Order: structure tokens, then C-alpha cells, then sequence
DNA sequence: TGCCTGGAGACTAGGGAGTAATCCCCTTGGCGGTTAAAACGCGGGGGACAGCGCGTACGTGCGTTTAAGCGGTGCTAGAGCTGTCTACGACCAATTGAGCGGCCTCGGCACCGGGATTCTCG
DNA sequence: CGAGAATCCCGGTGCCGAGGCCGCTCAATTGGTCGTAGACAGCTCTAGCACCGCTTAAACGCACGTACGCGCTGTCCCCCGCGTTTTAACCGCCAAGGGGATTACTCCCTAGTCTCCAGGCA
């Protein structure tokens, strides 16, 4: 079990007549996972500085804040803002 | 209908919601943080994708390979900067000469 | 001697894509031991969580895992 | 009445033709088989009787290459600041000690 | 004095004045040609890095991929692909850009050529065009026409296998004479994967100055030849008992 | 009496190389801390904290200037200049 | 402009505690801009840490683990 | 009532590495053999720094350890100096080092 | 508020391997950041050894895989044969 | 396409986090005095850089040799997936002693000053 | 080789931080019950190892020539040791008050359980 035909549904919509090889398949795997393991780790240590037992999207953006360079993140974090808030509108 | 449809994800929302409740992180887990994540995910995945898709019309060709994925990833300011320590299998180099050794 | 089937020209080669327009004389015999430096410490690694896992096969993932102990992530082979 | 050759080329021309040959094409340039004796000698001193993959020792030569094309990439730029062109052992030596290996 | 027509006319061997006693040839032929050759697997295109902008010559205007170049330094033609299109100046053997030439006689060691204008360095001239052997061939037709009582040996090797005959078809670079002061010589271009040999100058010739270039001396048989044109070190013969091929 | 150019040079890395004290002065590194942390406006700040930025800051000063004194000195020069300073932070990684 | 409040001698005691027994003219202007990306990289990060936590008050172990983030383990201050 | 530090015959503590396993979020479950390798693994690298501690300390002729005692026990020993090669000590200082092309 | 802390236990051990030796307060916190970061290390080690082979117990041989891999030289076969007389001992 | 295993829809309880109050510790601002350190010239010796000459080591090229690939076949150690069950860890009740905080006390070490030794250079 | 600036040694004074001692909480200890995680056994079947014949592309070795690394010499710029003057760092003291930190109360958010049913993987 993988992201692979999500990875399919992504490329479809940003360049529609293009293909992706097995391999390319793999790596972008191995990235999906590594940028969760990253994101999880450290959501993790910042929820047990502050002693608390819980990670929530405030944890979760402050570990997309620390990790990601300077404009990427601000989209990032903006469209994580949308989604979230499409979520419960 | 799924969570990923409420969102108007395209990366799901239950996988991400296990694999934090599974991989021992934390005691709790919320409501908004799959779908923040999945979010950043998603953007991050549609980011590469481009960039390789527009490296791959750059060449005459209608499929992505990892010679692409690298020319993407090292052809840009900041993605080299977040994938600095990665090795890309069957990736290859940025062609580049150094100017004292050109006659 | 398996160590002298990492010939001259694959040295030669692997200049050539590193760079480099002219090669002296010792820069194979310095690359044998650094070479041989580098995949000694990976197998000491493999095989320790080879032998960690119960197995007798060395897998792939072992090497991943040592890799990414080194510090030295690889895409493509999980 | 002799058969003439034409020319010969100047010494740098091959060299660099060889720099953009094998920095266009993206493969494996070491032998497979003396790099797998090599593997499973060094991995005999560590434990008697072991068996190994097929990707786990591509994923080595991977590695090695990698690590090999990013010792001489910097390597080079020590012997340029040396103001040389040639490539000296003590230009590996200073980049290892530099980089902290 | 060249005249180049296709009507037979009634001159017998010396070729100074009617050309057409042999056929004339274009890039040239081959016989055992095989699908085994770099051509189309890494030398599929080598293509420059250049930026250009092309909307402006004439006035304040560059001309298109000189001597920066990167395929011109490496003695590599670029191909079709190029970003400069049809306004890139490599492509010099495809286009059939040459040189003012002219043959009459000027000494008794036989016919050549003189410069008809001025003509810079590192400037193309012709390019050396004949018939592909092959292995077998070469060491069985140099032994049936040494027997045939000829003095002119149209023969140069491309590699170690290949050597080019210029007898039987001959562009205008087969009358090029040969001195010990050369002031043109050869190079090895690789036109569209395929190697090619061509004629550059390395002076600012004189209109009206020869236009020679040097051999590298070879023997083939017992006898040996001498040269008559004594510049100022003219050994004339070879070099001493040599016998490489 | 005068001394050979070199020899206060010697003398001031022995000294330097055996003391432990801090080189940089306190008020100014502090004012430009303060000046170059405004991030978020109106912050505060303990002691502990610019002192351990201080530390951290020599630390990473002495050991570029290391490897700055190696590429000198593996260019056959005793003088250091900039471009050995490049040199170290483009092997380094940086 | 306090980072012309890092002077000469202070730079010039940093260098020969580096080893560095003779000295040019134009190495001050570089050290100045390294130690202010330094400086700004890890007061940015402290900075982050400290608006995570709620404080107007910038802590000590807020610059420790900035300086974990990046690979400079400091000891001595908890 | 024996503790079990005791009865492993340690110095460090057993009880509070257990608190510390069962409250960090490494597992579901934590063996009652773990504490005490790791108490007596601690136990013994504090041993082995202090030693050369000593040393130093007693080659620079005074009575108490100081960060620069710790500095040269460090560095003066490779296999700690390869264990702690990204570590910054406060107020230790540097290794007196001199190259042989710098002085005549 | 009482706080945890190391250094009454660096004090017995130190007392038993220099028997008139002091120590300062800045020697001490070095000292217990050391300890801590050590902890740290190998408690995170092996709680990533402890998810590869789909277990969830934490037992001396993951805390042994996890100083094995972790400690250069002639130190990991000294600490290895420590943990293993220590826990020898506890059982009987 | 089969299907089945993981994802969605309600409902409830309990504790985790959000708000308000108040103490008092520690951060910021200010004024003066001393003097150590930074700033500014100045003469000069040393080193960085440029030019030139020479010998050799490393490049390109050709012919011979060798073993890397490329298929085909066969045998088997060992990875992988179910079944039993038993021993080991989570959880709670009661208890007591080890360790954190506060308080005196004295001695290792830091500053100062005199006398003698050790490297430096003209 | 002998003036001359650093530098080591010896003693005296005194002081503030390391260390012993005590009172007292709260967390380690011991006992007992229950559930379930992994240890062992056993069956299937699959890639890993070993051998064999053929082809041909890459490695090796020798010849030769010339561009470059290294050594020497000359010049002139520029950094260093030293002396004098100016400046703000450091210590000491004082005071206002802002926010860290703790406690008490209360709402509401997510883990757990049961039922249902479709999304995606071979
Ligand atoms: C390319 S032709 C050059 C001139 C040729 N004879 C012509 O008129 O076209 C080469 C042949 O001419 C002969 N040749 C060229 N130069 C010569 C010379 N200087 N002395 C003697 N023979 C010469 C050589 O023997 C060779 O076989
Ligand atoms: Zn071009
Ligand atoms: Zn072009
Ligand atoms: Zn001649």
C-alpha cells in the first residue's frame, strides 16, 4: 500500500497529456514519506516542550514554519489555513 | 462521503489520521492536523510534479524519469536547499565546466 | 586482492564526471582505501541490523537504514 | 608513396569531450561483479556465511558512486584554489579534512 | 583554368586545364557500412549553452556562436537543434562554405594551388573527400596498382582501420602539395556523429602565396621520394629506416 | 628596541590559545542582537540566552578560522584572505 | 549599525586564537556578514520557539534547542 | 525493603530511568532488563570521563574539575572526541595547536 | 519546585574513581547535560529499533542493538560487557 | 472485476486545556566615576605576485589480451505465513525512606608584590 | 656575546562558594490479578547460489611528444610593532513595573464501542 495513484490524481491535474515511470513512482514514495516522517518528528518534540499531550494544527504549522524555506512556507502554511478551514465551513 | 472530499484534498485524510495515531508521537491526536498535513502534502507533491513535468517538455519527452526529478529538484533555489543531503538514484549531475579550464 | 578490480579507467571515469580535466598517479590508490574506508563502515552497519533482525539475508532496507544512520538519505530503493 | 594521418589532437580536447560525455548520461560506471566480490570479501570479516540481494548491493554502488563524484567535485575546486590543474592526494586529503572525515 | 564541366575533352592525365578526365566527387561513400557506431545513442545531440538574442545584427551585433563556443573549441559541427537555428556559424561542412582556390602550375614537382585573395588563420579551405576501404581491401588493391606504375598515392588514413582513396573520385583538395614551411594543415571535425577531415590556415596569407600543408612522412615500399621546394631545412626524404605501416 | 615582525604574533596565540575568557565585548553584541532580533517587536530577553549566544558564536568563529588558516596555508601563503574564507564555507556545505 | 561594534582587535584576538599568525586587510567585512547570518538564522529560530510558546520572554533553552535544530549542541546552560 | 539499584550492584538509579522510558513516548511497553543496561551503560561512560577528568586535573596541578579540565579530557581522547564531535562546551576553550610552517 | 537532576550519582561516582577530587557547579550541569543527551540518544535508537521489526516492547536487546550502533571502538564492547554483568547480577 | 478490509456515522464519559486572579521575581531604564581599551599615525622589513627557464610525467593512439555480460538449467536454504499458549508487563492499594530545599562553615584559590630566571636581538 | 623585555616562583592575605546537616514530602517498593504479545512449531515456495558455453567490448601495455609543475629572482606594496590621545565599557547603586508562574473552576473534545458499507488492490 502507497500514495501511487494519488501521486496520479496530483499529476493529472498540473500537466494532463504527460506520463510517470516506476522508478520516479518510487522516489516521489520515498519523498511523501520522508517530509511526514520530518513534519511528525518535529510536531512531536514541540508538543513536549511545552508539556502538553496533544498535536493539533497549531503544532503541525509550527513544525511546517521551522522546516520549510522562507517562501515556500508561507504557501504552505496558506494552504493548509484554507484547508482547515474548508473543513468545518 | 470522505473527509478528503470535505477538505477538497486529493491526498486522504484516514491514512495520514492512522499512521499518527500508529507510529508513537504523541498521547492525543486532533481533528485538523491529517487535513493540514495532507494539505502541505499535496502542494508539496504538485510543486515537484511541475517542475519535472516542466523539465520533462524541456527535452521531447511524455515521461517523467528520475533524470528529470533531479534536473527539477537541483534547477531550483529552495527545494535544493530542503533536499540537500538526498541522493537520487539514477540521477546523475548538473552539467557545469569550471572557467580555468576551458582554452 | 578484490580491490584492484576497481580498475584505473572506472576511476578515470568517475573524474570525468566529477570534473576533472588532469589526473596524477597516486589519486587510484588513494580512492582504493577511501572507497574501501567508506564501504566498510556501511556493511559494519548492514550487518549489525541484519543481525539485529534474526535474518540471514542482507536486505535492501538494511542498507536504507544504514545509510540514513550515516546521513546519507537514498530515494528510490525502499 | 606512403599512407599520411592527418593530425593528432592537442592534449584537453578528448578530456573535456569525456567531462561532457559522462556528465550528459546518468549510469553505472563501475563493473558490476569485481564490486560484488569486493562487497562479499569485506563482508566476510564481519560475519561467516551470509547471503545478500540484488538491490541491496545496487543500492551500495549507488551510494559509492555518489559519494566518489561529491569527494572529487569538491577535490577539484582544492585544486583550483592550489592554482594548479593537475590533481594532487594532499587536494583529496584537504577536502577530508575540511568537509570532517 | 579550373573550369569544372561535365563534357569529356582531350586532355590526358595532367589535370591543369580540363577536369574532366576523372569523375569529381561530394562527401563520401562507403561500402561495408554496419549500424554499430556512437552515432545515435550518446552523441544523439551535443547541444551548445548559449543564450543568444538574434534580433539584432548589423548594428551592435555579435555574430552567432564563435570562438566561445563550446562545440567549437572541441572541434564538434553543431547539429540542426541549435538554439541559434540557421543563423550559427559551426555548421560549416553542411552549408559548403569554402575557400577562393585556383590550380596551375607553379614548379616541376607537379600540380597545386595558390591563394586567389587574402585569407586569415583558422579559416576553412576545403574538405578532403574520396572512397572508404575497409580492412581487407587496402593490403590486396595497394599491391595490384603498385604494379600499375603510378606516381601519385591518393591514400590517407582516417583510424586504423579506415584509409581514404582519392584516385578514382577527387574533389579539388587532391592537387595540395606538400613543403617542410606549411602554412595550412589538417584537423579531425566530427560532422553528425561521423569523423571528417578538413583544411584550416594558420597565417595572414598573401593573395598570390602558396598553400600547402605537411605530411606526416610515410614509406610503404623500398624506394623513396624527395621533396623540391627547400624553404630552409627541407630533409626531402624520410625519416631514416622507419616501416609502421 | 624593537622586536622582528612575528614574534607578538607568536606570543599573542600562545596566550590565547591558553586562556578561556571571551573575546568580544558584552554591550555591543548585545545592542546588536537587540537591533537585529526586530521577527516580532517589544521581545525581552535574559541573560543566559545572550550568553550562550555568545559562546555559540566564538565557537563557530575560531573553528572557520581554522580551516581558513589550513586553506592559507595549502595555497603556500601565511596571510589569510577572503577567498579562503569561500573556500571553507563552500567545502563546509554552506 | 551595531555590527561595526565587532572591531578589529576583537576579530584579530578570534583569529589568533584560531592559529592565524598573519592577517589581511579585507577579512573583517567578511566575518561581519557570516556571524550576521549566524546570528540571524538562530535568533530566528529562537524567536519561532518563543511565539510558539506564548512568552514575550526569549529563554535560554529556546537558543539551546535553536541550536539543536541546527547541529551545534551547546552545553552548559541546561 | 531493597531498591534495585541495589540489587544490580549500580550507582545511577533504576527507578527513575524506568519514569523516564515509560514517560517519553518510545513504546507501549518497556522490559524490566532495559533500566538497568542503560544505568549501568551510563554509569559506565561517567566513569570513564571523570578518569580522565581526574587526570586532567591532577596534571594541572589543583584539586577541582573545571569545563577547561573537561575540554582537554575530551579532546585528548579519540573515541570521545569522535562520540562528542558536534558537542560545544562552555567556557572550555581550545587545544593549543601550533603549525610546524608558522614559526621558524 | 523540586526538579530532577544527576548530581548526587556524578558525586558517588566521582568519589570512587578519585578519592580527593572536587568538582564546580558549571562541571556539574556539563556533566548532566552529557548524561541527558546520552539518554536521549539511545533511548531514541532504540525506540526506532523497536518499529522495524514490528514489535512493541523495549527490551536489553534493543537497549544493546541501539549501544552497538551507537559507540565507537573498544567503548561499545567495554559498555556491552558492563550492561551485561549488570544484568547478569539483577536476575539472581 | 471480486471482495474484503479499512473508513465513515452516532453516542457517551472523563479528563485535558482554556480563563481568570494574584504574587513577586526579574527585566529594563538611569546617573556617575575610573580607566582599560579602541582609534590614529608612522617608519620599515617581509612576503605576495609576476616573469622565466627546464625536465619529466601524463595525455593520445594502436594491437593484443582478458574477463564482463547474456542466455539456459538446476537445487535448495531460508523468507514468509499461520496456529497454541504461556509467561511477562500493565494496573491498583498501601507504605515508607531516599532525595530536593534551606541553613551555616571553613578552606582552595585568586590578587598582589618582591626576587630571580629565560628568551630576544643588534 | 650582553642590555632588556617577558616570565616563573614564593609567600601573604582573605573571601565566597563547595560541602555537611536536618525536616519533610512524594515517588519507588511490594503484593496480587488479568489480559495478550511473542516464542515455538510447522508447512509452502521463491529467489539466491552454482555451473556452463559463447561473444565482444573493455582493460593492458608500449611508444612518443609536449604542456605544465617546480625552482629561482626581482620588485614594491602593505601589514606590523610602537607611541600617544580619546572614548565608552564596567562597576556600583537605585527604582518602577511587567510578565512568568502557580491555583482553582468549568466546558468541550477526543478515545472507545458498535454498526454499516464502499475504495482500492491484485
Ligand atoms: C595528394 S598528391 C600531391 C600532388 C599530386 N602529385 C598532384 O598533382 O595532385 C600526393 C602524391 O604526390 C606525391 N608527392 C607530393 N609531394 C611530393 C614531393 N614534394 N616530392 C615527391 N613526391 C610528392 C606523393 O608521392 C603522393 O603519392
Ligand atoms: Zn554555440
Ligand atoms: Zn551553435
Ligand atoms: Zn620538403
Amino acid at each position: 500500500e502507497s500514495y501511487s495513484i494519488y501521486v496520479y490524481k496530483v499529476l493529472k491535474q498540473v500537466h494532463p497529456d504527460t506520463g510517470i515511470s516506476s522508478k520516479a513512482m518510487g522516489i516521489m514514495n520515498s519523498f511523501v514519506n520522508d517530509i511526514f516522517e520530518r513534519i511528525a518528528g518535529e510536531a512531536s518534540r514541540l508538543a513536549h516542550y511545552n508539556k502538553r499531550s496533544t498535536i493539533t494544527s497549531r503544532e503541525i504549522q509550527t513544525a511546517v514554519r521551522l522546516l520549510l524555506p522562507g517562501e515556500l512556507a508561507k504557501h504552505a502554511v496558506s494552504e493548509g489555513t484554507k484547508a482547515v478551514t474548508k473543513y468545518t465551513s | 462521503k470522505t473527509r478528503s472530499s470535505r477538505a477538497g484534498l486529493q491526498f486522504p485524510v484516514g491514512r495520514v489520521h492512522r499512521l499518527l495515531r500508529k507510529g508513537n508521537y504523541s498521547e492525543r491526536v486532533g481533528a485538523g492536523a491529517p487535513v493540514y498535513l495532507a494539505a502541505v502534502l499535496e502542494y508539496l507533491t504538485a510543486e515537484i510534479l511541475e517542475l519535472a513535468g516542466n523539465a520533462a517538455r524541456d527535452n521531447k519527452k511524455t515521461r517523467i524519469i528520475p533524470r528529470h526529478l533531479q534536473l527539477a529538484i537541483r534547477n531550483d533555489e529552495e527545494l535544493n536547499k530542503l533536499l540537500g543531503k538526498v541522493t537520487i538514484a539514477q540521477g546523475g549531475v548538473l552539467p557545469n565546466i569550471q572557467a580555468v579550464l576551458l582554452p | 586482492d578484490n580491490i584492484q578490480g576497481i580498475t584505473k579507467p572506472a576511476i578515470r571515469r568517475l573524474a570525468r564526471r566529477g570534473g576533472v580535466k588532469r589526473i596524477s598517479g597516486l589519486i587510484y590508490e588513494e580512492t582504493r582505501g577511501v572507497l574501501k574506508v567508506f564501504l566498510e563502515n556501511v556493511i559494519r552497519d548492514a550487518v549489525t541490523y541484519t543481525e539485529h533482525a534474526k535474518r540471514k539475508t542482507v536486505t535492501a532496507m538494511d542498507v536504507v537504514y544504514a545509510l540514513k544512520r550515516q546521513g546519507r538519505t537514498l530515494y528510490g530503493f525502499g | 608513396g606512403g599512407v599520411m594521418k592527418p593530425h593528432r589532437y592537442r592534449p584537453g580536447t578528448v578530456a573535456l569531450r569525456e567531462i561532457r560525455r559522462y556528465q550528459k548520461s546518468t549510469e553505472l560506471l563501475i563493473r558490476k561483479l569485481p564490486f560484488q566480490r569486493l562487497v562479499r570479501e569485506i563482508a566476510q570479516d564481519f560475519k561467516t556465511d551470509l547471503r545478500f540481494q540484488s538491490a541491496a548491493i545496487g543500492a551500495l554502488q549507488e551510494a559509492s558512486e555518489a559519494y566518489l563524484v561529491g569527494l572529487f567535485e569538491d577535490t577539484n575546486l582544492c585544486a583550483i584554489h592550489a592554482k594548479r590543474v593537475t590533481i594532487m592526494p594532499k587536494d583529496i586529503q584537504l577536502a577530508r579534512r575540511i568537509r570532517g572525515e | 583554368d579550373d573550369f569544372r564541366d561535365p563534357q569529356r575533352w582531350k586532355e590526358c592525365a595532367k589535370q591543369g586545364k580540363m577536369p574532366c578526365y576523372f569523375d569529381l566527387i561530394e562527401e563520401n561513400v562507403y561500402l561495408t557500412e554496419r549500424k554499430k557506431n556512437k552515432s545515435h545513442r550518446d552523441i544523439k545531440r551535443m547541444q551548445c549553452e548559449c543564450t543568444p538574442l538574434s534580433k539584432d545584427e548589423r548594428a551592435q551585433g555579435e555574430i552567432a556562436c564563435g570562438e566561445d563556443c563550446l562545440n567549437r573549441l572541441l572541434m564538434i559541427e553543431c547539429s540542426s537543434r541549435c538554439p541559434n537555428g540557421d543563423y550559427c556559424s559551426n555548421r560549416r561542412f553542411q552549408r559548403k562554405q569554402h575557400a577562393d582556390v585556383e590550380v596551375i602550375l607553379t614548379e616541376k614537382k607537379g600540380w597545386g594551388l595558390r591563394a586567389a585573395k587574402d585569407l586569415p588563420s583558422n579559416t576553412f579551405v576545403l574538405e578532403y573527400c574520396g572512397e572508404v576501404l575497409d580492412h581487407k581491401e587496402f593490403k590486396a588493391r595497394v599491391k595490384e596498382y603498385a604494379r600499375n606504375k603510378n606516381i601519385h598515392y591518393y591514400f590517407m588514413a582516417l583510424k586504423n582501420d579506415e584509409i581514404i582513396d582519392a584516385t578514382q573520385k577527387g574533389n579539388c583538395s587532391r592537387f595540395m602539395n606538400h613543403s617542410c614551411e606549411p602554412n595550412c594543415e589538417t584537423q579531425k571535425w566530427t560532422v553528425n556523429g561521423q569523423l571528417r577531415v578538413g583544411f584550416f590556415t594558420t597565417k595572414l596569407v598573401p593573395s598570390g602565396s602558396e598553400l600547402t600543408f605537411d605530411y606526416q612522412f610515410q614509406r610503404y615500399g623500398k624506394e623513396a621520394q624527395k621533396c623540391f621546394c627547400g624553404s630552409a631545412n627541407c630533409r626531402g626524404y624520410l625519416g631514416g629506416e622507419n616501416r609502421v605501416s
